[PDB]
């Protein structure tokens, strides 16, 4: 199927292309064109990534020189293992076409803990023990000592990795996680550093945006080597949080003392090594004169010189007096104070403690911890923490705020206070990525309005476009319940939250619901503690236990472990015929990470308009600090955050190869003007006035009718 | 005030967190209930170290640290002296070069005879006192009345 | 199950047939179907659901593993259609023998 684009001749592995797809190629293509970053919303979860993939391999046979390479980036690794999949039989497609191989490598990065080959790192799961090992193996005392050949246990992977896959670099293929690992075992080298060596060279990388945006990994990886290069994020709605969460770092009380009972034993070790070795490990000092990764960006991070801070005894005092700064600043019982300028002011005059001197502290704390010989950095990764939370408040407080909170939320008296940093803008951490590279390609779906994005991240979009799903059977009949049986709003407000009569009309409409639409069905309520106030209003009337006799009923946790079984044992009742009913909270790490499709989460039921809750003083510096700067009305992203994150939730049904299914929202608000235009145009054009304000009865009625219409065959 | 208590007297802690360490030449933890029984008898003796105080060697401070009140009182008398700025020399390793020496006297003078670093810090006091240091300290009000705004 | 220890004895000749006229979506069994539709595609028995007012998946499976097809009532008068197609005897398949 080789479709004559405007732009050029482009292969294509599926026999037919829905109007939206050539309308989607073409956009893409003028921006390609036009070599600038740019923003666009496609709706198919499944379908955009092989019009994506595959514009973009026409794009780099006709222009190589244009685009050196595709950076195409997922939420998770289970998503993006997917990716791979619809690459993978691209190129065999084209390759048959072709009838011979071709000069194309296309390989994705994962975690050393998601892929590795190393029997002892293997049983243990955490991230960071994975990171703390496998530097200890690959540490150059390791390597330096593996040379002599004593008797210790070395990673023999690594060791051949490079005489051998420093000679020869892997001629071309296409390799999923999974199957990147049998590589490695059989050539006896590391699935992990063969792919990294391989980002050199090499026509495709995908990997998640924290090896992206984050400057401690993303930066080393994303070298200036793809000074031109098509980086494309997919599905990145949820990119400012993202963005946000590479820089805001969290201090607390029990992982300060955790820092101060690590940093006891780094003094220790210390003396333990003047006695045993000084003058060889004392040539440090002599390097540093001449002058866990630094979270300072490309152009922020600076290497002059260490600063005052050139020995260890010097560096360890440093950190005990930042350390007990923190501790004492705290320890305070008051407000929430917020003091981005000030606090360094602050830092500087009480404990005389300079900036520039705190500025290398994190970069200083490599280079010294390299030198003490450490087991591993899990045992002093809390320190590591501080250490990146020292330099980063030096470095730049322009956007930024530090929010101290001596007690936490739902608990009228804790002892375990938390200090954040959370950042207000997500441009900052995000401009090297639109800089460095020529064009970036957000493209997203269930898109909130773009007009947003630009005034949230600094950047110029060539195109702004909105492609609207098209096929021969309407797939999706989206509809918006705000009057129940008793002709009563609806609206899931805070003030409104405790009134029984409105959480009579929710479980109504889902025993109703429940009744008539078949097996598979997920609710998504506000927060845990709305949904469990509402299933326990339920519990105490016979709603609840209707339901239960209707369908299957399963509830959410915050504990991952629950949700784990909840939702393996969800899956096998849409299979059989008992059904389920899934209740779930749209901030839920659940809700982002699962993909409903046909027979799975049939009809996505929404349980008031996703808010956050107006006292988390975290939002607030980032919310208030966006009318001060791009001029973004609280209301505007307030409701933006919103109908985003509803959108997020929502959007799943519509997965791919034309399932259908329906999604209600049962609230009036949805129904308001401002609500509707915010959501995706794709959703929106689909609903029209006549369903827009249902009721309850009238609401299951024609959801009843429209499930007639899908289940006869095309 | 996270600490348990005073070595000798470990009540008022738990009871109120309202007292403040005071420090001392002992760099010692002290408590304002237990510091009147200094006044009592000895007026400037530590307890068990018996450590002399001139007129009680009482300030207040608020870190649980003992070292750290001593190293961060030293600091503060270090800082007085050396405090030209960075732009004054051009070299780019004299920059951060001299803060190494004024790291090592604060830690010389924590657990060392300070005998050495006195002799020193006079010979600096003969130099330094005519110019840089009268002017950094009238440069000081200046630069922190302009930051503070 | 009543339906197969019923058609088990059937002669092998005689084409075996069901036709589940399935009316509320929820399906409690004592145990997993799934497994049962293993028996029935050894046994050769044709199960073709004629669902009504809703498109149940698990017996979409149930239809064209086993190669029966399935249905949903769009309105009464497509109910008459939807029988009387089945009274006519279906095609032997690759499965079937004579
Ligand atoms: S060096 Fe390679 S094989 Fe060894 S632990 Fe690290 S990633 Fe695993
Ligand atoms: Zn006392
Ligand atoms: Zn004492």
């Amino acid at each position: 199927m080789k479709l004559n684009v405007d732009g050029l001749l482009v292969y294509f592995p599926y026999d037919y292309i829905y109007p939206e797809q050539f309308s989607y190629m073409r956009e893409l293509k003028r921006t390609l064109d036009a070599k600038g970053h740019g923003v666009l919303e496609m709706p198919s979860g499944t379908g955009k990534t092989v019009s994506l993939l595959a514009l973009i391999m026409a794009y780099q046979r006709a222009y190589p020189l244009e685009v050196t390479k595709l950076i195409y980036c997922s939420r998770t690794v289970p998503e993006i293992e997917k990716v791979i999949e619809e690459l993978r039989k691209l190129l065999n497609f084209y390759e048959k076409q072709e009838g011979e191989k071709l000069p194309f490598l296309g390989l994705a990065l994962s975690s050393r803990k998601n892929l590795c080959i190393h029997p002892e790192v293997t049983p243990l799961r955490f991230g960071k023990d994975v990171d703390g090992k496998c530097h200890s193996l690959t540490a150059s005392y390791v390597r330096a000592q593996y040379q002599h050949d004593t008797s210790l246990p070395h990673c023999r992977f690594y060791e051949e990795f490079d005489a051998h896959g420093r000679e020869v670099p892997l001629p071309a293929g296409i390799y999923n996680l999974d199957d990147l690992k049998a590589l490695g075992r059989r050539q006896g080298w590391c699935p992990y550093f063969l792919a990294r060596y391989s980002i050199l060279h090499a026509n495709v990388v995908v990997y998640s945006y924290h090896y992206l945006l984050d400057p401690k990994i993303a930066d080393l990886v994303s070298k200036e080597l793809a000074r031109k290069a098509v980086v494309v994020f997919d599905e990145a709605h949820n990119i400012d949080n993202v963005c946000i969460d590479s820089m805001s770092v969290n201090l607390t009380r029990r992982t300060l003392d955790r820092c101060q009972g690590n940093l006891e034993t780094l003094q220790k070790t210390v003396l333990r090594i003047k006695e045993t070795d000084e003058q060889r490990l004392r040539d440090e000092y002599r390097r540093l004169v001449e002058g866990a990764n630094p979270v300072l960006p490309d152009e922020v991070l600076q290497e002059a010189v260490p600063g005052s801070i050139r020995t260890a005894e010097h560096f360890l005092g440093f950190l005990r007096r930042l350390l007990e700064y923190v501790k004492w600043r705290l320890r305070v019982q008051h407000v929430v104070q917020e003091s981005p300028p000030a606090f360094l002011s602050g830092l500087a005059q009480r404990v005389c403690i300079q900036r520039k001197p705190l500025r290398f502290c994190a970069e200083r704390l490599r280079s010294l911890l390299h030198t003490l010989e450490i087991t591993d950095l899990a045992d002093f990764s809390p320190l590591t923490l501080l250490a990146n939370f020292a330099t980063l408040v030096s470095t730049y407080a322009k956007g930024f705020t530090i929010i101290i909170e001596p007690f936490d939320d739902r608990t009228p008296t804790i002892a375990n206070p938390i200090l954040h940093f959370s950042c207000m803008d997500a441009s900052l951490a995000i401009k090297p990525v639109f800089e460095r590279f020529q064009s970036v390609i957000i493209t997203s779906g269930t898109l909130s309005p773009l007009d947003i994005y630009p005034k949230i991240l600094d950047f110029h979009p060539v195109t702004m476009a909105t492609f609207t799903m098209t096929l021969a059977r309407v797939c999706l009949c989206p509809m918006i319940i705000g009057r129940g049986n008793d002709q009563v709003a609806i609206s899931s407000k805070f003030e409104t939250r405790e009134d029984i009569a409105v959480i009579r009309n929710y479980g109504n409409l889902l025993l109703e619901m429940s009744a008539v639409v078949p097996d598979g069905i997920v609710a998504f309520f506000t927060s845990y503690q709305y949904m469990e106030s509402t299933v326990a209003s339920w519990y105490e009337q016979g709603i609840l236990e209707n339901i239960q006799r209707n369908k299957l009923l399963f509830i959410e946790t915050q504990d991952g472990a629950e949700t784990s079984v909840a939702l393996e044992k969800y899956q096998e009742a849409c299979e059989n015929g008992r059904g389920a009913i899934l209740l779930s909270v749209a901030r839920g790490k659940v809700s982002e990470g699962i993909d409903f499709v046909h027979h799975y989460g049939r009809a996505v039921i929404m349980f008031g308009v996703p808010y956050v809750y107006t006292q988390s003083r975290i939002l607030k510096a980032r919310l208030e600090y966006l009318r001060d700067q791009f001029q973004i009305r609280e209301n505007d992203f307030l409701t933006f955050d919103a109908m985003r994150h509803a959108a997020q939730c929502v959007g799943r049904a519509i997965r791919g190869k034309t399932d259908y299914g329906l999604m209600v929202f049962a609230d009036k608000r949805f129904a308001r003007g401002d609500k509707r235009g915010k959501l995706p145009r794709w959703i929106q054009e689909h609903l029209t006035d006549a369903n827009l304000n249902l009721t309850v009865d009238e609401g299951v009625q024609v959801a009843k009718y429209f499930l007639r219409q899908m289940a006869q065959p095309f | 005030m996270d600490d348990q208590g005073c070595p000798r007297c470990k009540t008022t802690k738990y009871r109120n967190p309202s007292l403040k360490l005071m420090v001392n030449v002992c760099g010692h933890t002290l408590c304002e209930s237990c510091v009147d029984l200094l006044f009592v008898r000895g007026a400037g003796n530590c307890p068990e170290c018996g450590t002399p105080l001139r007129k009680s060697n009482f300030r207040v401070q608020l870190f649980e640290d003992p070292t750290v009140d001593k190293e961060v009182e030293i600091r503060k008398k270090v800082l007085k002296i050396y405090n030209k700025r960075e732009e004054d020399f051009p070299s780019l390793r004299e920059y951060n070069d001299f803060l190494e020496e004024v790291e090592e006297i604060v830690f010389n003078l924590t657990n060392n005879v300070d005998l050495d670093n006195t002799k020193k810090k006079m010979e600096i006091y003969q130099k330094e006192n005519k110019d840089v240091i009268q002017k950094n300290k009238l440069k000081l009000t200046r630069e922190q009345e302009e930051l503070e705004e | 199950s009543i339906a197969m220890q019923t058609l088990k004895h059937m002669p092998g000749h005689t084409s075996r047939e069901v036709l589940i006229i399935f009316s509320s979506l929820t399906t409690c069994d004592p145990s997993n179907i799934y497994d049962l539709i293993k028996t029935l595609k050894a046994a050769k028995i044709r199960v073709s659901v004629i669902g009504l007012s809703a498109e149940v998946r698990v017996c979409t499976v149930l239809a064209r593993e086993t190669g029966g097809t399935y249905h949903v009532i769009l309105d009464e008068s497509h109910y008459k259609e939807l029988l009387t197609h089945h009274v006519s005897p279906p095609p032997a398949s690759s499965s079937s023998e004579c």
